[PDB]
């Protein structure tokens, strides 16, 4: 598009790599640290689109 | 004894199967469904059971299948003991072929 | 829109003594996103305690983070004669972060 | 080793922009890698400036710095650039760029690596 269509999207970070015909639709956060992360967005977690 | 839930946390993040076969037809369901803390379909007053509290799912966003299917042989009423319905299932994922 | 206040201000103290540092903070409670840093003069600022629970890579057990509330505390068992530097508490969790003002430590 | 390295001191002119950069030492920046950078003065407290994401694209900034500084990250090369104009007596400083030891899209908390750092001053 002229003005830029953004509404393909693709997963970045798992924890794992999935088996053979798998899809997921979770959005939750993915964490990096140890320490648990929760709610929104921030340092070692983020979104995962 | 009417029905199954797969999936993996069961909390209204990760898409899950219902099947459930009471009376009309086999309903199976792939949604992320929000499941309550005791699901049932047996509680209604005052001894005879009923189709009470049907909606053991809260919500449905966005998910994927509605397969209908013919029932399966069941027993009118509640009769405790003399059990003559010995039935026996198989359930095996593959390649997402459930 | 966090403001951390670092105590005491100055600090004359044999060395091998025990010494402790404090920091305040205005904003929300946070625990494990607070971090404690030295610079010296002429040189880059050199993490030491990250997130007020864990050690960070080959610093030695010299340096033992407390506190549990607002406050963030660091104790130093022996003062070496080369542990005279600068001290910052550094907050991660809330908008954009920001350093405290320095404590100094003085032969 | 894992180490980074960082430009010279520079001096530049009045009505001028500066572009700095840092780079690594078989460091990469990948995606969950993240690097901010900080500013020291003469004798004066640490100011944050800003962080970014290199694999999201996403970049923090101080509301007083919203409006002449831009930081961008490159993968393939894993550098990062921070474009600066206007830069005036009070901009004089050492800037330091700092990232985590974040490989295996696992990483703690805190910042090891800490660079040099350039002095830059324009009279
Ligand atoms: C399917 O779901 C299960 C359950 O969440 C996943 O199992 C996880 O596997 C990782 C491996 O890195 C473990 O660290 C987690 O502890 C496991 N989860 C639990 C709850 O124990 C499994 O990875 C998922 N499969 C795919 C292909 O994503
Ligand atoms: C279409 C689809 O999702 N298929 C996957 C399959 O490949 C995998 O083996 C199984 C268990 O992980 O889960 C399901």
């Amino acid at each position: 598009k002229v003005s830029g269509n953004y509404n393909y999207l693709y997963r970045l970070f798992r924890k794992s790599n999935l088996k053979p015909f798998e899809r997921d639709i979770s959005t939750e956060i993915y964490q990096a640290g140890n320490k648990p992360c929760n709610g929104v967005a921030g340092f070692n977690c983020y979104f995962p689109l | 004894i009417r029905g199954w839930i797969f999936g993996t946390t069961l909390d209204s993040k990760t898409q899950s199967l219902l099947i459930v076969n009471n009376a009309t037809n086999v309903v199976i369901k792939v949604c992320e469904f929000q499941f309550c803390n005791d699901p049932f379909l047996d509680h209604k007053n005052n001894k005879s059971w009923m189709e009470s509290e049907f909606r053991v799912y809260s919500s449905a966003n966005n998910c994927t299948f509605e397969y209908v299917s013919q029932p399966f042989l069941m027993d009118l009423e509640g009769k405790q003991g003399n059990f003559k319905n010995l039935r026996e299932f198989v359930f095996k994922n593959i390649d997402g072929y459930f | 829109e966090i403001v951390l206040t670092q105590s005491p201000g100055t600090l004359s103290l044999s060395p091998g003594d025990r010494a402790t540092l404090s920091c305040r903070a205005s904003q929300s409670v946070r625990i494990s996103y607070l971090a404690w840093y030295q610079q010296k003069p002429g040189q880059a600022p050199r993490l030491l305690i990250s997130g007020s629970s864990s050690r960070a890579t080959g610093i030695p057990d010299r340096f033992s983070a407390s506190g549990s509330g607002t406050d963030f505390t660091l104790t130093i068992s022996r003062l070496e004669p080369e542990d005279f530097a600068v001290y910052y508490c550094q907050q991660y969790a809330n908008s954009p972060w920001t350093f405290g003002q320095g404590t100094k430590v003085e032969v | 080793q894992m180490q980074l390295v960082q430009s010279g001191p520079e001096v530049k002119k009045p009505g001028t922009s500066v572009k700095v950069s840092c780079k690594a030492s078989g460091f990469t920046f990948t995606d969950v890698s993240s690097l901010q950078w900080v500013r020291q003065a003469r004798g004066q407290r640490l100011e944050w400036i800003g962080w970014t994401v290199v694999g999201t694209g996403n970049t923090n900034y101080a509301p007083r710095f919203q409006e002449r500084v831009t930081i961008t990250t490159d993968k393939s090369t894993s550098t990062a650039y921070m474009e600066l104009s206007s830069l005036r007596s009070e901009d004089t400083a050492v800037y330091y760029c700092a990232a985590p030891f974040c490989s295996e899209t696992s990483c703690s908390d805190g910042f090891d690596l800490w660079g040099q750092g350039t002095k830059v001053t324009v009279s």
